[PDB]
């Protein structure tokens, strides 16, 4: 009826899933070791006749070094032993190897696990791809799995929660090669792509939250929390329910323009909101800050075209439109002329949970703002600049063509990204 | 000296443009349509933005 | 509005309740690196 | 003996009809168990209009519960008055339409229609005579605005003469709730004009203004908002269920109200609305009811009476009063502000007086109006539609599931003709 | 059945008219809750001249409580008679008034005037027969002086034949609690001269002199000032409520009082005033009121009446007195002061004898006088205006908010015309 | 519904706000922790548990003062975001105050101001606490209120700033930079009170019996007047006056907007158990030449507009006789173009006392606000003291080395000469 399948792959995806299933077990009465000490757990969990609940996700990786700790640690009691797919050799920051030579082979088990996970669920709703844009297993293997899922399942919805290279913070050097070369594959066979990066989450954890020296667990728990409200209405009753398939006909005006942002406003420490009243009119007004975004873009130079607000917990349905109307009256948030309506509202009846002892503060309100803007077009200009400076002398092409395929796909990047850059300019031109 | 009296009698200079006065219970929008996207806009040649079918 | 003999009276000047706070408009400097830092973080050393 | 069958589709229609089946079970004295617990007779001799019988004194409502998203089924089933509905009319889809008209009408919404027409026909074949078709939905949703229009098209193509009633909510002018509101709003009710004969436009910002500045509620929720609509819903069909001194049914609320088959758009109302902080400071009399009936503060639509000119007015009174002060007050309404009434119709009001006022109050009224200011709403909807149409802003979700470019142009042409013919008169 | 609608604008107006309902509800025997607990039955017959009705026998007055700041509704609702009004009859604002003309007339007040005519038409259309409108304000501020003067224009054109009973507190020659009083006086009584039909000019200085000198208070509080004004306030409309040997309603106190439409500014009063320790010393007789009635030291306006003549004189006698006396003494005072009455009007005085005096007194009186001596007040207001206009003292504060230069010049011209007509017929 | 926003810039404002936000805590009932043991809304908002939020922002470029405030007993009272620190001092420079270091931190303090103004419904004005001497209180507050004007518009701004005292000073460049401070005042400010330091020393030497006075006594005596300004805003009284008409009834011309401040019954606690003061002499206690808070002699100019806010058990009968006997004498002189002169304010709350303090428990207390033509000399001497330094171009190289220019100084001298001409022209009679 209302089940969904989320695919975790790479390292960023598997660590995000490691943090996310903590929250998924905490929302319901499911213990971390599977059992319980009600039909709202069918979206993420299946039921076995002995009381064991089995998750509906997959953990696939070409290295064993990060799936071993799941297979040996706190959560080896939860996940399916054959869904814990491990590889042999790393893709090693290479699109070509993990797309053509080693990533081509192991999908005969990945797709089989996806099939057996899909034969339990009756009303399947969509796919949540959890990977990263700048690796070999994240950007090459998940891309090929997305090709195969698109050519097999047809018109099922596909969503991407992926790690985007920050303008300054970047741990690898082959990022623009296997990041842009994924975008030939994404926008043809995708419906939305909720990008995040790592610098903006550092800024949020540092300034809004007050944690110093943050490990990856803080970022991954924030990611799990913002994707916890994207499927809030699929499992929890609410006054204004917004299911999964009506996200795309609200966020996507054009099939090319399906690259939205993401924002979770009530992210704050325990001893900061204790000196605060957290009214509705000052939470959704904080979703529109440039300092609250999970991707480094400036919405002051961007032009909003679609929006969605997915409220949680004790939200009065009256102050929501009173908070939207004052936004409409202010001139700091400008829309395009061909969208005179703008907004979309969803209200739920469940407060956001907090991990016990975690950095987040307990509240009974939660706002997730999803919107696509023309300011994302600058996030592609910098990667195009990087590829133009790096491919000009054929920097790292020998590691790519050494798997057996030509460099023509690198030459296919410039016309495709030039079209994606100039049509974004075209759809934001005023009426003249 | 009377021109100086006229000089002090000049009141002031404003900085914030006053916000828009809105009326409720009418069928008027908050942000007006610019009337050039109404019936003066024209589509472009590369507007091939249609529905992407299944695979073939 | 005037679709008869009645019309609403028009104030000659702006209302002081209109002059309200502008919303999200200011860019607040980042907290990563050296090129632009807030004077509220103990900065990390460059080398 | 004289029945009305109720239908609802979508989250909006379902959660309005839930409050409807609470309030009209309260007027007739039916507990959520389903037995009879009223303490009179006049609420029991005409109960078959909205209900059926069963063995052991079980009173089963006559409603049809449909939605392509089954999420609201569990909410209305596990609500307060959710255990009276019979478990066979609960037909549902598995894949929600989700604010797309094509999924609600053509390719998925039409596949569940063969299951809902059976239940509607089975309900309509157990009544002595049919008079109305009561539909509640949303005008710019996906399943409410998609398959409700298909359902009423099928009903009107099979039942030709029976009056049908939509109690639908319309998109608000100030705040927007969906980006595809103009597309569904324009393209679904261009099959409302050529099919229906009595429709009721309800807004949501006017209801909020009523709950805030008249009722004076600090936390007005949706459960307390659909009761406000359900009051007018129960108050329109009062002479069918209770006796009175000037009895008007729904058919006589059509000849006196609809002069032309296109111009049939009505804005509802409910008179005795005041806060409990001034309930004791007023006296519940006919003059204050007829004063507040023709006020902008007691209407469910954001169209002022100033913007146009009233064609027909209906006003159903409940309780124990006399009729000459009622008729005299209607005359002073017609004579004082005669610039807001049409010259080429001499009498512009229709009055009906019942005998049973609602519980709690000692009298009540229900205001239904026809005016040439509803065209201001369609002007705004056509404005938004033409702004979103020529850039092909959201036609991607339409043209890939059996649409056409020219169909939108036909809908906009019909809307322009409707606004022109409202202006002409 | 003959109804009067009450309005109060500004906190000074709301204070002077809030106590006005205390002397009326106790006169009709009405609880502060609203119920009836009096002893007589004559005071209940004509109670639909000021009040309304409610189920269960509660009585709610008609009033349009209007202000620009919400800092009054926590006080007048929490006062002695706060529970008697109606919550839907309250009209308020958000921003401050600022004691300027622009925020009562053009910018802030012009927003609020559409929502005060809603409740004016709420009350004025639920009555049987309407006499006119009762309004309390001041002449030295921004709310009562400006916005109420806008309100008389927004009421007058709707009801062209009814009467406008305004009640003005005029800035005093020696005491001023505002620095922009001459501007707000000239701008008000430029337009007050052609809409309302009778204005009761009241000075705080002369009324303070009355409180210090006649009835011997040492510490006069504002409530004891408003009570002394409210006695006259309720003394004018006592023929609408109680029987009398010589009745004279609000319209009769409008025809006989002005000889020309623009000379309608009145000097009020109240005769039987005595000290605290000398109330039960003797019975009050009728020859000892006219001496208290026709002296300069009883007058509520700072203009000395002896600096001019009297055009039309009123005496609303309340109590059980004879009629030969209350005409013989008026003849005697007409013959006694010939130079204080004009020559071309043969009878200069109107008498009106009621029956019911206020509680606590077996007899009472009320004085309304229209004398030429009030032209001294306009002269000093004009001179204080031109003192601030030869050099444009505070025109910075007006001209930046829709004001323009030469309407002050034409308002000063209007004051000069009013002075010349008031002197010309003397 | 009667909100005021408080900004404390530089040390000379934060050190006064320290006293003010304990005086306001004692006036209502909130232990410095912030919790409680309904008219507090004009300085405090609420939480679910019950703490109260001071609507004030504490900003300076030196972290010392806010750091010792954070370690004190106000850590629980305040939010860690209104306590905005800085890295490096403004270094006694009008140039450095708002051009290199002070240019950037505006985008954080203004964002926090914006978050403060959204939680209130009846915001009226700004309560900026600064000084005319240094660089943080003179340069940063300059540009800050300068773009406050473009941020809000007609919402008034009330600075409570101190003056260079006419014969004592601490910084040397005080007259060199105080003139440059006022280049933003007469177009982005409506009423800025002038309360210097030397006259408070004279007041606490004569009217008080106290020895070795510290800055604390001056801060408390300033904060008493600041709290008396918002007396009718918080409480009930006979003649309620707010900030909106305070703009109008006090300021005749837009440039002439620098009035004085005076608190009359500052009488020692040791002399408080014997005498009980009265209205007829507490009104004369404001107009004495030795009872005021700026070292300027009032006979040097005619009065323009007076404003007295009587607090406590005051009846309006005798304030009339007080002004009437004020008008009669000869040393107190007004202008010919103001026949009315004054403005009367009466409240119902006596001033609060502070434990371990200096002031006494008096019944009536009048706060006097007035602008006089005498302050033209208080600008003329600062002008001449800048002219003496500028004749040899003394400290110019410490200002043009940061971003200012000599061409800015060439547009800077003559406006204050124009202001002297304005005062001289407005002082004459017609
Ligand atoms: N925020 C966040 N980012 C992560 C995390 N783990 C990995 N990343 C990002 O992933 C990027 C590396 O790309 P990956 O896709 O993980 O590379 P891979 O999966 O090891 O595949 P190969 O590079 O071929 O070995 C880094 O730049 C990180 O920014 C995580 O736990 N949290
Ligand atoms: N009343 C009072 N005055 C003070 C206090 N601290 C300093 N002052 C005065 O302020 C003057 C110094 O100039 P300021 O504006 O305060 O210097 P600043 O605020 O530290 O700015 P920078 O020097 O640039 O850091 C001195 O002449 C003192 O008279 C104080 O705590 N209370
Ligand atoms: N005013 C009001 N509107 C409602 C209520 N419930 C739903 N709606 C409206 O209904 C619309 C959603 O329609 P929906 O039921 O989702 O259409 P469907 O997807 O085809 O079933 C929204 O635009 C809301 O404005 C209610 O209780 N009051
Ligand atoms: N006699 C008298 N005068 C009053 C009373 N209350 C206020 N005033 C006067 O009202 C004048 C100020 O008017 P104000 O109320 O500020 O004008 P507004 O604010 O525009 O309504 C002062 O000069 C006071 O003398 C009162 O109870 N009695
Ligand atoms: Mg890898
Ligand atoms: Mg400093």
């Amino acid at each position: 009826m209302r089940e969904c399948i989320s695919i975790h792959v790479g390292q960023a995806g598997v660590q995000i899933g490691n943090a996310c299933w903590e929250l998924y077990c905490l929302e319901h009465g499911i213990q971390p070791d599977g059992q319980m000490p009600d039909d709202s757990f069918n979206t993420f969990f299946s039921e076995t006749g002995a009381g064991k609940h089995v998750p509906r996700a997959v953990f696939v990786d070409l290295e064993p070094t990060v799936v071993d700790e799941v297979r040996t640690g706190t959560y080896r009691q939860l996940f399916h032993p054959e869904q814990l797919i491990t590889g042999k050799e790393d893709a090693a920051n290479n699109y070509a190897r993990g797309h053509y030579t080693i990533g081509k082979e192991i999908v005969d088990l990945v797709l089989d696990r996806i099939r057996k996970l899909a034969d339990l669920c009756t009303g399947l709703q969509g796919f949540l791809i959890f990977h990263s844009f700048g690796g070999g297993t994240g950007s090459g293997f998940a891309s090929l799995l997305m090709e195969r899922l698109s050519v097999d399942y047809g018109k099922k919805s596909k969503l991407e929660f992926a790690i985007y290279p920050a303008p300054q913070v970047s741990t690898a050097v082959v990022e623009p090669y296997n990041s842009i070369l994924t975008t030939h594959t994404t926008l043809e066979h995708s419906d939305c792509a909720f990008m995040v990066d790592n610098e903006a989450i550092y800024d949020i954890c540092r300034r809004n939250l007050d944690i110093e020296r943050p490990t990856y667990t803080n970022l991954n728990r924030l990611i799990g929390q913002i994707v916890s409200s994207i499927t809030a209405s699929l499992r929890f009753d609410g006054a204004l329910n917004v299911d999964l398939t009506e996200f795309q006909t609200n966020l996507v005006p054009y099939p090319r323009i399906h690259f939205p942002l993401a924002t979770y406003a009530p992210v704050i420490s325990a001893e900061k909101a204790y000196h605060e009243q957290l009214s509705v009119a000052e939470i959704t007004n904080a979703c529109f800050e440039p300092a609250n975004q999970m991707v480094k873009c400036d919405p002051r130079h961007g032009k909003y075209m679609a929006c969605c607000m997915l409220y949680r917990g004790d939200v009065v349905p009256k102050d929501v439109n009173a908070a939207i109307a004052t936004i409409k009256t202010k001139r700091t948030i400008q829309f395009v002329d061909w969208c005179p309506t703008g907004f979309k509202v969803g209200i739920n009846y469940q407060p956001p949970t907090v991990v016990p002892g975690g950095d987040l503060a307990k509240v009974q309100r939660a706002v997730c703002m999803l919107s696509n803007t023309t300011a994302i077009a600058e996030a592609w200009a910098r990667l195009d600049h990087k590829l133009d400076l790096m491919y000009a002398k054929r920097a790292f092409v020998h590691w790519y063509v050494g798997e057996g395929m030509e460099e023509g796909e690198f030459s296919e990047a410039r016309e495709d990204l030039a079209a994606l850059e100039k049509d974004y300019e075209e759809v934001g031109v005023d009426s003249v | 000296s009377r021109k100086r009296i006229q000089d002090l009698s000049r009141p002031k200079k404003q900085w914030r443009a006053p916000d828009r006065k809105l009326f409720w219970g009418n069928q008027d929008p908050i942000r007006p349509v610019s009337r050039n996207a109404l019936k003066a806009q024209m589509t472009q040649r590369l507007e091939n933005l249609a529905q992407s079918k299944e695979v073939s | 509005v005037w679709v008869g003999t009645w019309r609403p009276h028009r104030p000659r000047g702006p209302i002081m309740a209109l002059y309200s706070s502008p919303g999200p408009k200011y860019l607040i400097p980042p907290t990563t690196g050296f090129v632009k830092h807030t004077p509220t973080k103990l900065r990390a050393p460059a080398y | 003996m004289r029945e009305i069958v109720h239908l609802q589709a979508g989250q909006c229609g379902n959660q309005i009809g839930a409050k409807f089946w609470e309030v009209i079970s309260d007027e007739h004295g039916i507990d959520p168990t389903g037995t009879y617990h009223g303490d009179s007779d006049l609420q029991l001799e005409r109960i078959n209009v909205y209900y059926n019988e069963a063995t052991g004194g079980k009173y089963v409502p006559r409603a049809v519960l449909v939605d392509l998203e089954p999420g609201t089924m569990d909410s209305v089933r596990s609500g307060p008055f959710g255990q009276i509905f019979r478990p066979d009319n609960f037909v549902f889809g598995q894949s929600g339409a989700g604010n797309n008209w094509a999924k609600g009408h053509y390719t998925e919404g039409a596949e569940l229609v063969d299951s809902v027409l059976d239940v509607v026909r089975k309900e309509a074949e157990s009544c002595d005579c049919l008079q109305g078709f009561q539909l509640t939905h949303s005008l710019g949703g996906g399943t409410g605005s998609g398959m409700g229009t298909l359902l009423i098209s099928k009903i009107r193509e099979e039942y030709p003469d029976r009056i049908m009633n939509t109690f639908s909510v319309v998109p608000s002018p100030k705040v927007s709730d969906t980006v595809v509101e103009p597309y569904n709003a324009t393209l679904s009710v261009h099959q409302l004009v050529e099919n229906t004969d009595e429709t009721y436009c309800i807004d949501n910002e006017a209801l909020y203004d009523i709950c805030f500045r008249t009722l004076k509620l600090t936390t007005p929720t949706y459960g307390d908002l659909n009761h406000l609509v359900s009051a007018t819903m129960s108050g329109v069909t009062t002479c069918l269920r209770f006796p009175g001194q000037l009895n008007a049914d729904l058919r006589k609320l059509a000849v006196n109200m609809v002069p032309f088959p296109r111009l049939h758009f009505f804005m509802p109302g409910f008179a005795p609305l005041t806060s409990r902080g001034s309930q004791q400071y007023r006296a519940l009399t006919v003059p204050e009811l007829t004063q507040q009936m023709f006020d902008a503060k007691n209407m469910m639509a954001a169209c002022d009476p100033r913007h146009g000119r009233y064609l027909t007015v209906a006003a159903v009174f409940r309780g124990r009063m006399s009729m000459k002060e009622v008729d005299e007050q209607m005359l002073n309404v017609q004579n004082k502000n005669s610039s807001y009434f049409v010259e080429w119709i001499p009498n512009n009001v229709k009055t009906a007086v019942c005998d049973i006022p609602p519980r709690g109050l000692k009298m009540s009224a229900t205001f239904i109006g026809n005016s040439t200011a509803i065209q201001e709403l369609f002007k705004r909807i056509s404005e938004q539609f033409t702004a979103m149409f020529r850039r092909k802003a959201f036609l991607h979700w339409y043209t890939g599931e059996g649409m056409d470019e020219m169909e939108f142009t036909e809908a906009e042409s019909n809307m322009n003709d409707l606004v022109s013919e409202y202006q002409q008169y």
